[PDB]
């Protein structure tokens, strides 16, 4: 937004990060 | 060019409400983002290409 | 575990500061487009 300035999105979405944390949590319990 | 305001961008119908003495608006960081057409008195947003 | 929710709701300063600090630096960059730096104007159309 403006002149020549942009923001790039992350590769990992928030859903994918939740999947990593639920796998760690399901593994240890 | 709106009576002196020189710029580039896409003009679209806005949803802002100016005060009855204001010609154009600026965003945070002080860059013009809306103007009023002198003839029709309608507020138009200016988005970058 | 039931108390965690109170301690957080009443805390995330380390995450808020890094987001805010970067935004302040980006806004500071834009504010430099309205300085003369020792010139007659800041606008190329003048
Ligand atoms: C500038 O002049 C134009 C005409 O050239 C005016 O347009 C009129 O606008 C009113 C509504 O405000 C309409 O009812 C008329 O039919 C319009 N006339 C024409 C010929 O289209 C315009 O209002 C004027 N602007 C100002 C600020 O007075």
């Amino acid at each position: 937004k403006f002149n020549g300035l942009t923001v790039l999105p992350p590769l990992l979405t928030d859903e994918m990060i939740a999947q990593y944390t639920s796998a760690l949590l399901a593994g240890t319990i | 060019n709106f009576n002196g305001l020189t710029g580039t961008g896409v003009l679209t119908e806005s949803n802002k409400k100016f005060l009855p003495f204001q010609q154009f608006g600026r965003d945070i960081a002080d860059t013009t983002d809306a103007v009023r057409d002198p003839q029709t008195l309608e507020i138009l947003d200016i988005t970058p290409c | 575990i039931g108390k965690i929710q109170d301690s957080l709701s009443s805390a995330l300063g380390k995450l808020q500061d890094v987001v805010n600090h970067n935004a302040q630096a980006l806004n500071t960059l834009v504010k430099q487009l309205s300085s003369k730096f020792g010139a007659i104007s800041s606008v190329l159309n003048d």
